[PDB]
RNA sequence: UGGAGAGUUUGAUCCUGGCUCAGGGUGAACGCUGGCGGCGUGCCUAAGACAUGCAAGUCGUGCGGGCCGCGGGGUUUUACUCCGUGGUCAGCGGCGGACGGGUGAGUAACGCGUGGGUGACCUACCCGGAAGAGGGGGACAACCCGGGGAAACUCGGGCUAAUCCCCCAUGUGGACCCGCCCCUUGGGGUGUGUCCAAAGGGCUUUGCCCGCUUCCGGAUGGGCCCGCGUCCCAUCAGCUAGUUGGUGGGGUAAUGGCCCACCAAGGCGACGACGGGUAGCCGGUCUGAGAGGAUGGCCGGCCACAGGGGCACUGAGACACGGGCCCCACUCCUACGGGAGGCAGCAGUUAGGAAUCUUCCGCAAUGGGCGCAAGCCUGACGGAGCGACGCCGCUUGGAGGAAGAAGCCCUUCGGGGUGUAAACUCCUGAACCCGGGACGAAACCCCCGACGAGGGGACUGACGGUACCGGGGUAAUAGCGCCGGCCAACUCCGUGCCAGCAGCCGCGGUAAUACGGAGGGCGCGAGCGUUACCCGGAUUCACUGGGCGUAAAGGG
RNA sequence: CCGAGGGUAGGGCCCGUGACUGGGGCGAAGUCGUAACAAGGUAGCUGUACCGGAAGGUGCGGCUGGA
RNA sequence: AGGGGCGUAGUUCAAUUGGUAGAACACCGGUCUCCAAAACCGGGUGUUGGGAGUUCGAGUCUCUCCGCCCCUGCCA
């Protein structure tokens, strides 16, 4: 199905991955239908995940299964809060 | 020295074998129904192309024909014996035809 | 490696003296003081009007050998200093007086150009608060380059921290001689770098 | 389906010799069928083992005969004890003396002998004829002839009553037992040597092999140290320079060794090596240790005529060939003045120039040899390139 | 925001013109030399052949067994072992093995690029909606026994379980023929007739969780079709029988000559058909002032292939890399009647070659399959290893130190040079040593709250005792090319059209800045040269931007 | 029915090779002459044709890039 | 690794009754010249592949050894 995925990037030693949507077929570095953000999983830096919220939500409202990890930080990064 | 994906075959042999019969099945006996749509058994030709009907939506239940494929091989036969009992024959008891 | 060798024989052949020794290359003989002229068997005879190549070569070896820079980062950092909107001819030199070592010996600390690079290398400098030991390191704006603690008690650090006082810092750079700190106010100007070089030249070198 | 080996008795390596056809090969055969009972369970030199009870044992059997020396001098260069074979037909033959001024030529200490072919006309004087024969040969070459072990008992009898079937133990057989007599006149009498294994390492290559999937194996017999999966080494000596590469491969006698310590006759799978970078003659060292060297001054001894070597001696400029470890390299010969008057049986030194680099290292004796027979020994002194 | 030119035809000059050099570039290889680290990157040739190990499985919360360790005797003991219950072998049944990973052989083609079409279609799992899930029957494994057999395994008789199979009902709805209406290529609504569904599994039990069936819609991924673009030879000029179109069929998810009868004679071609050669295409990459030229390795997208070749079966999907059937060639086993395999998956071997790596560690992370879950698998992947193959950073010390040691080289024998270079003085501390030592890992899961929101809790690191940090701490590698002009760099000796150099022009025939050595110098430095190939320079195929009276070029 | 492959037969394209043979390029100091360059000692060049060891000669016509 | 070959001036080749090794053409050396070619005088210019052996004397006859060609060898 399409799910919400981690995408990797950066070098060696010094990942950074591309919250992403593509479907799950996919080599995890290929091709994708979506970005909708990044997370540096050493911070490096204050803003180390931001998320596209409107299109997190979307996605998921048609079918998007995010990630065992992925979905951790979705809601982090609170797009599952309803209020 | 071997895997076992052997369970797919034996597997697919049994299946391959499950509607190859339902399939040989609705032929043989899509031909008899229209081998006397041309006679003129009206009635008898009707009921046959009515187990006819039957047999090719059944297989379309599973992994045989599936949808459109099954609804094809109808309208080809409820075509074909229509077409041919109306060279002097009025359909009698309501087959599965509808005039 | 960063040459490593007889240097004075530079402040020679250029034929326009060098102090890469600092101390003594600033004394009554420079090496250059007792010859004005290039090393060699021959190097005091008639010249052929060197070439217009020759001329930027000069040019170039000039300033390239006044840092110790070897070509390889020289003419990187050259490079760089051609993209960057602006003048080649400022920028470069600017590029060039970014070097972290440089600047150390800009700033006292060091008697020479050779001697500031090992302070690096050794860890004697420090910067806006964390060390530094990379000679390439670029200094930028508003940052001071502070002695180490272990160091500042160290018979060099003394008497070459000494000849400050009284002689000022170039119109870029700050000081606090007692807590050996200075800052980086600004890239130096072509005026404010009194030197021997014809930049011009120097860039029209490596257009071929 | 490999099966490691495993440690428990001591061991030392040895061979057979004798004149051609009398008896080794044959008998060779026998004794690893015996010690194949009550144990484990269950043109070219030959090694293949077997095991006493009591002690571990790798066999080498060079095919002798002449024409084969060079070959045959690389095999008692490396074992501890010779089983002088001989036949109780012919008697002492010329190559069973050549099989043996070789060995005092090469140390090789004690040599246990055997009487084969022994079920063949029997005769007072004979039995008791052939060992007196002997004995007066090995002291004719200097050796404990008076005190060593004549084992007799025409083996292939051994064989044969053992092919019927491959379980027997000792006494059920009048011809097996004459099999273990030996089998414990070497157990006995046949020292077991020190090996130096806290020195660094070495191993001369006696033959290079490719394993299938696998890559170039080297055999050799340690020298010093020892050397286990993943250690670096040297090859040095012979081709343009010394190479470098990782051991990742050890085995004794196809069996999967732990760390083979000196006087063990391993294969050594070598990391990222050609065939044809490995030849016989060169060695296997310590990473530093050794370098290969093409000019020497060694302490040399000249054999006399009466001794073997040369009688009409020899001037500077004869090149002959030199045997170090296991191979043969020709040398040009130059003296230190005024030296060129070298007859035989002297005792001098001179300066030799290998048209092959070889690992030398000052300390290390060799071996002269020309026109069929070794012109004398000696030992590397200093060494100048 | 971007354009440099030089040598060489002549006694000399101008022009024309070719050759050559200076600049970048590379999956490179070869020579000399080689210290550290990071990040990259590494069979371009035989799509040659390959030992060995591993690259795909998982669910008992679908079902019946085998066997073992244990509730513990069923009656009262070893009778009907019913079953409690965590396991372990296989079978049954489901989902995944069609993705990920490899290679560039084939292919000049809707294969790819780009823009569209489908009233001519499909899409497992995943979302939103609607309606259901009532009766019934039956088989085959597993297992028992018998048989042939070297083996791989097979035949026969008979039990048995299901979410395996089939029959009837139900008909929210759907499919099909005919009619009507809307719409327009097969879409949408509608009426009469006919035809079609489904399974139970675990719990904490008139309720949940996971499933099941039918239809509709959402997502994503696809098939097919169409316009334009896509290399060299015209010494290749004509090509075409399923050929071009029609009608009715078969076929398919679907269009279509895709296939077939019958009919008609068509279709295509200098706007280059047919044929021959070479080649996977692209994003991009190198070069260029630009227009262009060259290229398509790493990474990303599409295609194609899986020893050569043909075919189908299962299935949402394959005519299927580690599934099947068959032929073939090759290699192997064999109790000679039949069996076995396919590294262009990862490591590794051999061959070929100028040349291209470890049979490594870890599922800790990311990603995937299956599972309610715990969790299992995963040579995808995360790392580590090797090679100056490349880029980048760093080292071999710093400051003093003589009208200037020695040695070597020149000399108008006064001296000049190598050279502040050394020695020598202080000074720092690459390495190494001791101590400390990561980030990458927070949720799955658990508890409060409803297994929702939100808060809290616990497990988990291959790289590694590595980076990094604190303290201690030794003066500690240098080479390669070139020095006639182009082109930075000159003297002595040797040789004597010899030996040799040479990119172009050319150097050598007894005083050679050109050969070879030395001193000295110039350049670049863990590198420096050499060879091969691409662009530039070459406005030297000229669109930008050239020409033809006599230099090549006006057709009789 | 179709069909991989195999088999007989005959065409097409291309590549390698062949006794012998044709001319071509190149190669310090070979042989014969003397065609051309100065009416190059017969102005040269030229298409064609015949002839001659060789350059070349002669015929016919043409050119001036000859007087 | 083991057999069997094959190695003579600068090249192609002759002396194998065991006897300093020549034959041709080359090249070398002078002279003339700048220096060659030509011409004229004058010359074996060889590591008999190396090194030893036997022998009064070795290209020849022994052995060993170098390079090359051919054949057979070669899974820890
Ligand atoms: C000999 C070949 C290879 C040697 C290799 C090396 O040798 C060595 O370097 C070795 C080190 C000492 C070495 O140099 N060997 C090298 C030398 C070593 C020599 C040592 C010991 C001597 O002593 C003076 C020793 C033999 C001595 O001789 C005497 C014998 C005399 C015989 C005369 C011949 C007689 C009657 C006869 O009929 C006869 C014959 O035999 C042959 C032919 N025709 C004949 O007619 C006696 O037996 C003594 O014992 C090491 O061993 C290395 O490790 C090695 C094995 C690699
Ligand atoms: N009867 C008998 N024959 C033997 C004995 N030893 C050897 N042989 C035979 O004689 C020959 C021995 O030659 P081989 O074994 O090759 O010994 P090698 O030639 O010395 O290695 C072969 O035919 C053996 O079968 C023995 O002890 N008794």
């Amino acid at each position: 199905m399409v799910k919400i995925r981690l995408a990797r990037f950066g070098s060696k030693h010094n990942p950074h991955y591309r919250i992403v949507v593509t479907d799950a077929r996919r080599k995890r570095d290929g091709k994708y239908i979506e970005k909708i953000g990044y997370y540096d999983p050493r911070k490096t830096t204050p803003d180390w995940l931001k998320v596209d919220v409107e299109r997190a939500r979307y996605w998921l409202s048609v079918g998007a299964q995010p990630t065992d990890t992925a979905r951790r930080l979705l809601r982090q990064a609170g797009v599952f809060r309803q209020e | 020295r071997n895997l076992s994906a052997l369970k797919r075959h034996r597997q697919s042999l049994k299946r391959r074998l499950r509607n190859k019969a339902k399939k040989s099945a609705i032929k043989t006996l899509s031909k008899k129904a229209i081998q006397l749509a041309q006679e003129g058994k009206a009635e008898e030709a009707l009921k046959i192309m009515r187990k006819a009907e039957s047999l090719i939506d059944k297989a379309a239940k599973g992994s045989t024909l599936h949808k459109n494929a099954a609804a094809r091989r109808k309208s080809r036969l409820m075509r074909k014996v229509r077409q041919l009992l109306e060279a002097a024959g009025a359909p009698l008891i309501g087959g599965g035809l509808s005039a | 490696g960063r040459y490593i060798g007889p240097v004075c024989r530079l402040c020679r052949r250029e034929g326009v003296k060098l102090y890469l020794k600092g101390e003594r290359c600033y004394s009554p003989k420079c090496a250059m003081e007792r010859r004005p002229y290039p090393p060699g068997q021959h190097g005091q005879k008639r010249a052929r009007r060197p070439s217009d190549y020759a001329v930027r070569l000069r040019e170039k070896q000039k300033l390239r050998r006044i840092y110790g820079i070897s070509e390889r980062q020289f003419r990187n950092l050259f490079e760089e200093a051609s993209k960057k909107k602006g003048v080649t001819g400022s920028v470069f030199l600017g590029l060039l007086e970014s070097r972290l070592d440089n600047v150390v010996y800009r700033l006292g600390f060091a008697v020479s150009r050779r001697q500031a690079r090992q302070l690096v290398r050794h860890g004697h400098i420090t910067v806006n608060g964390r060390r530094v030991d990379l000679p390439s390191y670029r200094v930028r704006p508003g940052d001071e380059i502070a002695v180490a603690e272990k160091s500042r008690n160290l018979e060099l650090i003394r008497q070459n921290l000494e000849a400050m006082k009284g002689r000022k810092v170039g119109p870029w750079l700050s000081l606090d001689v007692e807590g050996m700190k200075g800052k980086f106010l600004r890239l130096p100007d072509r005026e404010d770098l009194a030197l021997p070089v014809n930049e011009q030249l120097v860039i029209e070198f490596y257009s071929r | 389906a490999k099966g490691e080996f495993v440690r428990t008795k001591p061991h030392v390596n040895v061979g057979t010799i004798g004149h051609v056809d009398h008896g080794k090969t044959t008998l060779t055969a026998a004794l690893t069928y015996v010690a194949a009972a009550e144990n484990p369970n269950v043109i070219n030199t030959a090694h293949v083992e077997y095991e006493t009870a009591k002690r571990h044992y790798s066999h080498v059997d060079c095919p002798g005969h002449a024409d084969y020396i060079k070959n045959m001098i690389t095999g008692a260069a490396q074992m501890d004890g010779a089983i002088l074979v001989v036949s109780a037909a012919d008697g002492p033959m010329p190559q069973t003396r050549e099989h043996i001024l070789l060995a005092r030529q090469v140390g090789v200490p004690y040599i246990v002998v055997f009487m084969n072919k022994v079920d063949m006309v029997d005769d007072p004087e004979l039995l008791d004829l052939v060992e007196m024969e002997v004995r007066d040969l090995l002291n004719q070459y200097e050796f404990p002839g008076d005190e060593v072990p004549v084992i007799r008992g025409s083996a292939l009898l051994a064989l044969e009553q053992m092919h019927r079937n491959p379980k027997t133990r000792r006494g059920e057989n009048e011809w097996v037992d004459k099999i273990w007599e030996l089998l414990d006149a070497i157990d006995e009498y046949i020292p077991t040597p020190v090996r130096d294994v806290d020195k660094p390492f070495l191993m001369p290559v006696e033959d290079v092999f490719t394993i299938t999937g696998r890559g170039t194996v080297a055999t050799g017999r340690i020298e010093r140290g020892k050397v286990k999966v993943g250690d670096e080494v040297e090859i040095v000596g012979l081709a343009p320079e010394t190479r470098r590469t990782v051991v990742t491969g050890v085995e004794m006698h196809r069996k999967t060794l732990q760390e083979g310590i000196a006087g063990d006759n391993v294969g050594v799978l070598l990391r990222g090596v050609s065939r044809e970078e490995v030849e016989r003659g060169q060695v296997l060292a310590k990473p530093g240790s050794i370098t290969p060297h093409t000019k020497f001054e060694a302490s040399v001894y000249v054999l006399k005529k009466e001794e073997g070597g040369r009688h009409t001696g020899f001037f500077s400029g004869y090149r002959p060939q030199f045997y170090f470890r296991t191979t043969d390299v020709t040398g040009v010969v130059q003296l230190p003045p005024g030296v060129e008057m070298v007859m035989p049986g002297d005792n001098v030194t001179f300066t030799v120039e290998l048209i092959k680099p070889v690992a030398l290292e000052e300390g290390l004796r060799f071996a002269i040899r020309e026109g069929g027979r070794t012109v004398g020994a000696g030992v590397v002194t200093k060494i100048l390139e």
